[PDB]
C-alpha cells in the first residue's frame, strides 16, 4: 500500500496473509470461518500446492503476539474463464483445511448479495484497501498491515481520466491518478471493503494496474458483485481431491 | 417502496415482491427487527463488524 497508514491492530480483522514456504505471496479476505477470497493471479507460479498457508489475525510480521491463526489451504478454486498471465476474472476462492476461530482479531467480511452490491454498495464513494505490500513503487514491503481509503470510479470515467488491458465488466477502478496513493505488489488478493449503515462488505479484490501509484492511472480491482452466485454455489459444494480446482463460470 | 431506491429502506438486503411489496433480509449472524428494516447481531462475531470498535462505543 502506497500513501496509506498503519491499520490499527484488530481494525482489519478479515485480512488474510498468504504464504508459500514461509514467504509472503499475497493477501486475501476471510468471508466465513473456512473460506477466503483472493486473486487468481496469485497462484500462476505455484509449483507445490501443498506449501500454501493462510494466516488470520496477523498485524506485525516481525513478532508473534498469539492472535495469529495459521491454516493450510485445502482447495484453491479459480473460474474457468481466468487465463494465467492475464487480468480478467481475477478471483480465487480458498478452502481452509480447518476453520479459524473467530475472535476480536479474526472476523469475516460480509459477502454481500449481488443486488445489494450493484444497486447500493457500488455507489458508496470511498472504500478501504489493505495489505503488507510495497510501501512505494520499487520499494520494500510493509512489516505492519497498512490501509488506504480509495474512491471508486465508473469505468467510463476511469477510461476518460486515464492517460494495456481493457477495463472489463469484471473489474472496476479506484484510487488516484496523481501517483500518491495506491495498492501495490504484495497487496494482490486483499480486500476492497465498503461500509454501509454500520457494516462492512467485500466489493473488490486488489488485482492490477500500470505499475503502482503510476501518474495518470488508477488501481484496478476485481468486481466481486459479478461472482456472488459463483462463490455461494462453491461454498455449498463438497471438497475434491487435489488443491487446484477450475470451476465453470458463470 | 423499491430496493433500487435508498436500498428500499433496508439496513442490509432487499427483495421486491409482486405488488407494492418489499421484504428486507439480514446476513447470517443477524436478525431482522420488528421495524422490518434493521438488522441486529445474533452472535458474538457477526461479519463486517470490528469488535474493538464495537466495544469502544458500547
Ligand atoms: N493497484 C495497482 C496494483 C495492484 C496489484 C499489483 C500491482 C499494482
Ligand atoms: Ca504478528
Ligand atoms: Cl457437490
Ligand atoms: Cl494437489
Amino acid at each position: 500500500i502506497v500513501g496509506g497508514k498503519v491499520c490499527p491492530k484488530g481494525e482489519c480483522p478479515w485480512q488474510v496473509l498468504l504464504l508459500v514456504n514461509g514467504a509472503q505471496l499475497c493477501g486475501g479476505t476471510l468471508i466465513n470461518t473456512i473460506w477466503v477470497v483472493s486473486a487468481a493471479h496469485c497462484f500462476d507460479k505455484i509449483k507445490n500446492w501443498r506449501n500454501l498457508i493462510a494466516v488470520l489475525g496477523e498485524h506485525d510480521l516481525s513478532e508473534h503476539d498469539g492472535d495469529e491463526q495459521s491454516r493450510r489451504v485445502a482447495q484453491v478454486i479459480i473460474p474457468s474463464t481466468y487465463v494465467p498471465g492475464t487480468t480478467n476474472h481475477d478471483i480465487a476462492l480458498l478452502r481452509l483445511h480447518q476453520p479459524v476461530v473467530l475472535t476480536d482479531h479474526v472476523v469475516p467480511l460480509c459477502l454481500p448479495e449481488r443486488t445489494f452490491s450493484e444497486r447500493t454498495l457500488a455507489f458508496v464513494r470511498f472504500s478501504l484497501v489493505s495489505g503488507w505490500g510495497q510501501l512505494l513503487d520499487r520499494g520494500a514491503t510493509a512489516l505492519e498491515l497498512m490501509v488506504l481509503n480509495v474512491p471508486r470510479l465508473m469505468t467510463q470515467d476511469c477510461l476518460q481520466q486515464s492517460r494495456s488491458p481493457n477495463i472489463t465488466e469484471y473489474m472496476f477502478c479506484a484510487g488516484y491518478s496523481d501517483g500518491s496513493k495506491d495498492s501495490c505488489k504484495g497487496d494482490s488478493g486483499g480486500p476492497h471493503a465498503t461500509h454501509y449503515r454500520g457494516t462492512w462488505y467485500l466489493t473488490g479484490i486488489v488485482s492490477w494496474g500500470q505499475g503502482c501509484a503510476t501518474v495518470g492511472h488508477f488501481g484496478v480491482y476485481t468486481r466481486v458483485s459479478q461472482y456472488i452466485e459463483w462463490l455461494q454455489k462453491l461454498m455449498r459444494s463438497e471438497p475434491r481431491p487435489g488443491v487446484l480446482l477450475r470451476a465453470p463460470f458463470p | 417502496l423499491i430496493c433500487v431506491n435508498e436500498n428500499g429502506g433496508c439496513e442490509q438486503y432487499c427483495s421486491d415482491h409482486t405488488g407494492t411489496k418489499r421484504s428486507c433480509r439480514c446476513h447470517e449472524g443477524y436478525s431482522l427487527l420488528a421495524d422490518g428494516v434493521s438488522c441486529t447481531p445474533t452472535v458474538e462475531y457477526p461479519c463486517g463488524k470490528i469488535p474493538i470498535l464495537e466495544k469502544r462505543n458500547a
